[PDB]
RNA sequence: CUGGAAGGUUAAGAGGAGCGCUUAGCGUAAGCGAAGGUGCGAAUUGAAGCCCCAGUAAACGGCGGCCGUAACUAUAACGGU
RNA sequence: GAUAUUGAAUGUUGGUACAGCUUGUACAGGAUAGGUAGGAGCCUUGGAAACCGGAGCGCCAGCUUCGGUGGAGGCAUCGGUGGGAUACUACCCUGGCUGUAUUGACCUUCUAACCCGCCGCCCUUAUCGGGCGGGGAGACAGUGUCAGGUGGGCAGUUUGACU
RNA sequence: GCCGAGGUGGUGGAAUUGGUAGACACGCUACCUUGAGGUGGUAGUUUACGGGUUCAAGUCCCGUCCUCGGUACCA
């Protein structure tokens, strides 16, 4: 059976509609996903089905009341630690209670995710549970939801998360939700194909629209001659008039069946797919080095992070910063770029221009337009500058919104821009590509291969960093671990030599062996022989 | 784009007004006190 | 064609469509000849399927 | 089950082993782009080991320990397979080189820098 | 046309979550209200067709432009798009 | 396509109407504590500690059952932990197997309905049909109602005015 | 004269108001390779015009010029 039906539903603020003629069901135990463009009434439809919003149209009947909702920012969430299957959650996923406001950003949203999913629901409206998050909670997350009571309504922005944890989609698109049933992978292959549907008869449709305007073309320019070449000779001048409004008479009757066919065709011109284009310059001419941390020490009373962690990255090169869950990654960058018990050294370079992005959105001068928020000297300076990378950007003409008004699926975009747009030669992304689009964070992952140097790229993803990583820093238990590869299970001297030597003179063997194998008679089968053995005498210890 | 406004009231419920508003230039639901007949008075009204 | 136990025989009336269109149809009886002794022997007659349901033996 | 036949097809490009049960039935089968060389790699007699090798591997579930491998096609990989299908746990005994020769049959394509 | 058909859609028939209406009864009022009757009715199932994927022209049909270049006087075997 | 002619079996995956019961640990811990209430004792020759084998889960810590060697020992408040106490009562639908009755769908197979412009006999000197005996198809087909698609093969019609 | 169509780099030419002397394939220039050419490799040059609308113009709008074609005087 169904829990919550949809009807017209439609939402009016002030960019445009976002939001119309809306038909969806939840059910009983569906698993469905909200997709769209950030800033498209992704999470507004939340607050439009929690009541949270009322709907200008539209109807929207539910029956069973809990509503859990689980937003982005709730901005000093609570501390009623009560209902202790709460705590269950925030101990598998190793997260200390003791604070709010001291907490790094990873921790607070497996806290409040934590308080949301245990009040008590058979109905889950929650924003985005895979921001930050490691892969050992990012796989909880499945096992939870696998292993639920009710239906779950999320907004993923993933292509990963919903492989394994999706029912239905609702996917936002131009104004209008649109529901599929069975996975996201074949959702994209259920897209592309009814796109070339649409797409092929558009194509039929404009080609016999031209087809029939050029015949008709020809029609009146025969006519306009046999209108006009009478009057001459041989048939006074109505047996050639006629002939005029015989073919006039057809002139006619093919534009009435072509808007007659045109009525009951219909067949709109495809939407475009969304591209961003985006880039980068920060083409600075720069120095060689960069940052010396030497000696580092990072405690907070008795909790402490970092001890003894010397490392040194000068310009030119690509710094994956990886840690789990609590690995300072957001603390170190803070005792990179600042004061407060780095203890030991922390130098940089003072010429650098270091192009900071945060975690954490609550470094907004609020309230303000981005007409005043960037800096838009003369005339293209807001067109050729900023408004193209806007709305080239993903901005619709939202050119004065209040800036944490605005969608906060942008304000990371805003973040993006204000770095961007004015090629700052140091960046450090701490934790980039979770609130963004699998189109957004796309060209982000592709451009910041093609940047100059010198990135510190937090990524809770394993995907992300494929682009952008040549060496890596992983925290880990008693300060950094300074990686420059894979660096695990600590490799190794005399066994290493053995196998690599062993199986190269074993493989030396066997293909003299194999490329004439009756002749030379005898001597590669006690090499191979002796050589095999010995491989497994080496093995074996 | 321009739309009809109905302006119902809030002491009777009663519609009793309609003129036009934009949905860009008063994108919120707009409200007056005009006179309701069957309250008899001048009343806060509201777009419904 | 009708029917040998009750007068149940094909009748007409009007095939009326969309837009109300009065074409002219017929209506035939759901019959299903099988073997019934009408008379002492079985003659193997039409029958009607209203007819033959639990009520005439076989 | 304990006994059967390993057949390798050793190919100018590819070297694939089946092994299989005595009436012909596959046990577990695993060829030189099954492991994952897409190349020209696949030519090599390394290939045909490491395919004779995750053959042995899957051989030995449900089972079979020794075998009686036929070789068959032209190829290069027929005796690093062979050895190598001894030194991964399983015992060859009889080596059948069987090629299928045809006496004079169907014609050959052209050769080819012609 | 012919073939495929995993998948989307797609009827009536099936199903019956529910909402009305009536009502004994409970309610000083206001109103709520079981069972029944009865009006409507959502989720689900539901073919062929169509969307889709291939073949077929002695099937229906259709069969282009422009630019430069050779002992100059001209064209272009040629090349570009 | 559904439905009616049109029923006889054998499996199938869902769901009820009667029924079996098992699955339960973030850390601290002697451990596997789901919680609400009683709780200072219970289990034992119709067998306890221990060993072992197997159905079963498992977040591989250790639990669960059943059977087989054993011979009088387990186990509970309290002791400790920590947010909360271990012997019955129920549930929680998280995670299985087995049977009865129907429920929907699908695959086979049967034959007695239906069908045979198949054979033989009789009515009968008959290429009709119809009785009997075989054979073949067989719940299909055909046929009736209901429905969708297709449908210029056919039908009624429309196809404006100024000039 | 009227109607219909197009006017971009040396060339043919895509671009739904969102960055193009040019984004795409050729030419072209400077270098490399070669004995010297060719191929090949590296880097490099305001939308026919004039006036607006716009934060933004090849595009939206008003006018001028050119070329293809249909529609005429005449031979
Ligand atoms: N409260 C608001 N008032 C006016 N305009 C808004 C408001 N919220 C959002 N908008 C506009 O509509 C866009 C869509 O906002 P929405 O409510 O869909 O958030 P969302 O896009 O679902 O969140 P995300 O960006 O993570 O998807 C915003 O980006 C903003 O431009
Ligand atoms: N000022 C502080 N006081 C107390 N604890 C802190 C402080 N700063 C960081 N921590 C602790 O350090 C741990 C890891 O935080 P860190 O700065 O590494 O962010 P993180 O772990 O990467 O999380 P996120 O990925 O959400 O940023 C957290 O558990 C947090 O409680």
């Amino acid at each position: 059976k169904e829990i919550v039906t949809l009807t017209n539903v439609s939402y009016e603020v002030k960019d445009q509609t976002v939001f119309k003629h809306v038909n969806a069901s939840v059910q009983q135990g569906d698993i469905i996903g909200i997709i769209g463009k950030n800033g498209a009434g992704k999470s507004t439809l939340l607050h439009l089905i929690h009541n949270d919003l009322a709907p200008a149209q539209g109807q929207i009947l539910r029956k069973d009341i809990k509503l859990a909702l689980v937003e982005q920012e709730t901005a000093a969430y609570s501390f009623a630690d009560q209902t202790p299957a709460e705590k269950k959650l925030l101990e598998k996923w190793h997260v200390p209670l003791r604070d709010f406001h001291q907490l790094s950003g990873g921790e607070k949203l497996k806290a409040r995710l934590a308080k949301g999913l245990s009040e008590d629901a058979d109905l889950l409206l929650l924003d985005q549970p895979t921001n930050h998050l490691d892969e050992k909670s990012l796989q909880f997350l499945i096992q939870q939801l696998k292993h639920y009571n009710g239906t779950v309504i999320l907004v993923s922005h993933d292509r990963y998360f919903l492989d394994e944890a999706a029912t239905k989609i609702w996917s936002l698109e131009d104004q209008t939700l649109i529901e599929f049933k069975g996975n996201y992978s074949g959702y994209m292959k259920f897209r592309e194909k009814k796109r070339l549907t649409q797409q092929r008869e558009y194509e039929k449709q404009q080609k016999m629209v031209e087809r029939i305007e050029a015949q008709m073309n020809g029609l009146a320019s025969w006519s306009e001659k046999a209108h006009a070449q009478s009057t001459k000779k041989e048939g006074f001048k109505e047996y050639h008039r006629v002939k005029a409004k015989r073919t006039d008479a057809q002139i006619k009757s093919k534009q009435k069946r072509l808007e007659k066919e045109l009525e009951k065709a219909k067949a709109e011109p495809v939407t475009p797919e969304y591209t961003v284009r985006f880039s980068i310059d920060t083409t600075h001419k720069t120095g060689k080095r960069f940052l010396e941390v030497q000696n580092v020490t990072k405690a907070f009373g008795e909790r402490t992070l970092f001890k003894n962690a010397n490392f040194t990255i000068q310009h030119g090169e690509k710094v994956a910063i990886i840690g789990p869950n609590g690995s300072g990654k957001t603390t170190l960058l803070n005792i990179i770029l600042g004061q407060e018990t780095a203890e030991g050294s922390v130098w940089v370079s003072p010429s650098a221009n270091i192009g900071y992005l945060t975690q954490e959105v609550f470094d907004l001068p609020l309230e303000q337009t981005p007409e005043e928020l960037f800096e838009n000297e003369t005339f293209k300076a807001r067109g050729h500058v900023q408004n193209l990378m806007r709305h080239l950007g993903f901005t619709a003409a939202q050119w004065t919104e209040p800036i944490k008004h605005m969608s906060m699926g942008e304000r990371v975009k805003i973040k993006l821009m204000a770095y961007i747009l004015e090629e700052k030669d140091v960046l450090i992304l701490d934790q980039p590509t979770n609130h963004l689009d699998l189109p957004s964070r796309e060209q982000l992952e592709e451009t910041l291969s093609q940047y100059s140097g010198t990135l510190l790229a937090v990524s809770h993803d394993r995907y992300f960093l494929e682009k952008t990583t040549n060496s890596k820093l992983v925290i880990s238990n008693n300060g950094i671990e300074k990686q420059l590869a894979a660096a695990a299970a600590a490799a190794a001297a005399a066994a290493a030599a053995a196998a690599a030597a062993a199986a190269a003179a074993a493989a030396a063997a066997a293909a003299a062996a194999a490329a004439a194998a009756a002749a030379a008679a005898a001597a590669a089968a006690a090499a191979a022989a002796a050589a095999a053995a010995a491989a497994a005498a080496a093995a074996a210890a | 784009m321009r739309v009809n406004i109905t302006l119902a009231c809030t002491e009777c419920g009663e519609r009793n007004y309609i003129s036009k508003k934009n949905k860009r230039n008063n994108p919120d639901r707009v409200e007056f006190k005009k006179y309701c007949p069957r309250d008899k008075k001048s009343t806060l009204h509201r777009e419904t | 064609r009708k029917c040998v136990i009750t007068g149940k025989k094909t009748t007409a009336g009007n095939n009326r469509s969309h837009a109300m269109n009065a074409s002219k149809r017929t209506w035939g009886a759901n019959l299903q000849k099988v073997r019934i002794l009408v008379n002492g022997k079985p003659k193997k007659v039409y029958v009607s399927a209203r007819a033959l349901k639990s009520g005439k033996v076989e | 089950i304990e006994s059967g036949i390993a057949h390798i097809r050793s190919t100018f490009n590819n070297t694939i082993v089946t092994i299989t049960d005595t009436h012909g039935n596959a046990i577990s089968w695993s060829s030189a782009g099954a492991l994952g060389f897409r190349g020209s790699r696949k030519s090599t007699p390394f290939a045909a080991q490491m395919a004779a090798e995750t053959a042995a591997k899957g051989s030995i579930e449900h089972g079979l320990k020794t075998l009686e491998v036929t070789v068959k096609g032209p190829g290069s990989g027929r005796e690093a397979a062979i050895r190598a299908l001894q030194a991964a746990g399983l015992e060859v005994t009889a080596i059948r080189d069987v090629t299928p020769v045809p006496h004079n049959g169907c014609r050959p394509p052209k050769r080819r820098r012609v």
